[PDB]
């Protein structure tokens, strides 16, 4: 089983853009192993952005291959995205998922650091070096200026999402709810108010501003307390790799571009998958693992991204799969009818697999869902 | 066991509770801390409205579970 999205075509064109705009000579990066973040910050920020397109020449002081350019990209990526430094924070518990911290304002120069992180990530992509970022697919969708959706929201804040769904489905007027088009935000003990609409203390009614309310809350939640940080990141990035160059890609392709391919082991996956309203003896589950068997690694990764929200596997295999609520193994649940398309909840690493009537039907439906969605 | 009670308005509280506690107990603690009469409160968890009489255990509300509170006019 294969499926071409034109990904090879996209990758080849993106790489050609980078290489055909390479600049001569080099940039020298002189750092200490124990002062890597600060040394790299200072030196990279003192350089012009286009210098970063020169070949890269890294020196670890007191030691002695790019090569250790690779070591630098590795070590520095893990340091700048370490929640220890208040710029990024783990999403839900951990999940190997990282997002911008609203309390980054704790450091008055946080925007200078986000500019540098933007440059640094762009540098990695430009030079074809892979990074272990934990950026979510909605973060990548933002880099691509793609519409963020309410399913995107479920991936970011499950209970917030669930509350908006409850509003959506229930008659709020019969319940007698009092809600207004305004939202407060507390960061580091400071409260700031935001009207979602001009003069937003202005009541939510069953309809049809509750739909309008829900969409405004959705859009507001994605950038909650991180607008300036996100702009600083994107601006720094754009200085090195124009964001427009990324428009070959969707958010899942971008994730692969940046973080690299992983070999997905079938045996490890099957052994660590749990079921709801299915067992390993359900014919849909047997078909599922037959599907996974026939398919190449690129389709496996795209299936992983669909269900878990990332192509990247935890150290320790599928047995150590995290969900936004703590450790949660890959899960497949029976829902709906053979008519339905497959769906997923990335926060729970959960595939909703309808009870399809044949192997071929399952193959066709699932391939459509993982290749033409989110 | 702690549970957060959050609002779409944006304010939040933390409550110390017992898995054995009923929803009407929860709404009482909310009245204690917040001054909101339980008659005006509506609690939800995972898209489900919570009824007084049921316990926090009937829903698998656990440690650092987040309820959402809605207020009545």
């Amino acid at each position: 089983i294969a499926y071409e999205r034109g990904f090879r075509w996209k990758l080849a064109h993106f790489r050609y853009l980078c290489q055909s705009n390479a600049l001569p000579s080099h940039v020298k990066i002189n750092v200490s192993r124990q002062t890597l973040f600060e040394d790299s910050f200072q030196q990279i920020m003192a350089l012009k952005p286009y210098d970063l397109r020169r070949r890269l020449y890294v020196i670890f002081r007191g030691e002695e291959y790019g090569g250790l350019a690779r070591e630098w990209f590795f070590l520095l990526s893990h340091e700048v995205l370490n929640p220890m430094y208040c710029l990024f924070e783990y999403a839900g518990k951990n999940n190997y998922c990282l997002q911008i911290n609203p309390a980054s304002t704790i450091n008055p120069d946080h925007l200078s650091y986000f500019c540098f992180i933007g440059r640094f990530i762009a540098m990695a992509l430009f030079h074809g070096k892979f990074i272990d970022t934990g950026f979510s697919l909605p973060f990548y969708k933002r880099m691509l200026s793609k519409k963020l959706t309410i399913k995107d929201l479920e991936s970011i804040d499950t209970e917030f999402y669930n509350s908006l769904i409850w509003i959506r489905d229930n008659n709020i007027e019969e319940c007698g709810l009092e809600m207004y088009f305004s939202v407060d935000m507390e960061i580091l003990g400071k409260v700031t108010s935001h009207d979602l609409k001009l003069g937003g203390s202005n009541i939510l009614v069953t309809e049809e501003n509750k739909d309008e309310y829900i969409g405004l809350m959705t859009e507001w939640r994605f950038s909650r307390g991180v607008q300036e940080q996100t702009k600083a990141f994107l601006d720094g990035f754009n200085e090195v790799v124009p964001l427009q160059w990324l428009q070959y890609f969707d958010e899942k392709e971008l994730e692969v571009m940046l973080c690299g391919m992983q070999e997905v082991d079938l045996a490890d996956w099957q052994r660590n998958t749990v079921y709801r309203h299915y067992t390993r003896n359900s014919k849909q589950i047997i078909w599922f693992w037959q599907f996974v068997k026939e398919t190449d690694n690129e389709v496996r990764m795209r299936l992983l991204q669909f269900v878990t929200g990332t192509c990247r596997l935890p150290l320790g295999g599928f047995a150590e799969l995290m969900g936004s609520n703590g450790p949660q193994k890959f899960c497949i649940e029976k829902v709906g009818k053979d008519t339905w398309l497959p769906r997923s909840h990335t926060c729970f690493n959960r595939l909703d697999l309808p009870p399809y009537k044949s192997y071929e039907q399952l193959k066709e439906k699932l391939l459509f869902a993982i290749e033409e969605t989110e | 066991m702690h549970i957060f009670v959050k609002t779409l308005r944006g304010w939040s509280i933390t409550l110390e509770v017992e898995p054995s506690d009923t929803i009407e107990n929860v709404k009482a603690k909310i009245q204690d801390k917040e001054g909101i009469p339980p008659d005006q409160q509506i609690l939800i968890f995972a898209r489900k409205k919570l009824e007084d009489g049921r316990t926090l255990s009937d829903y698998n509300i656990q440690e650092k579970s987040s309820l959402y509170l809605f207020l009545r006019l």
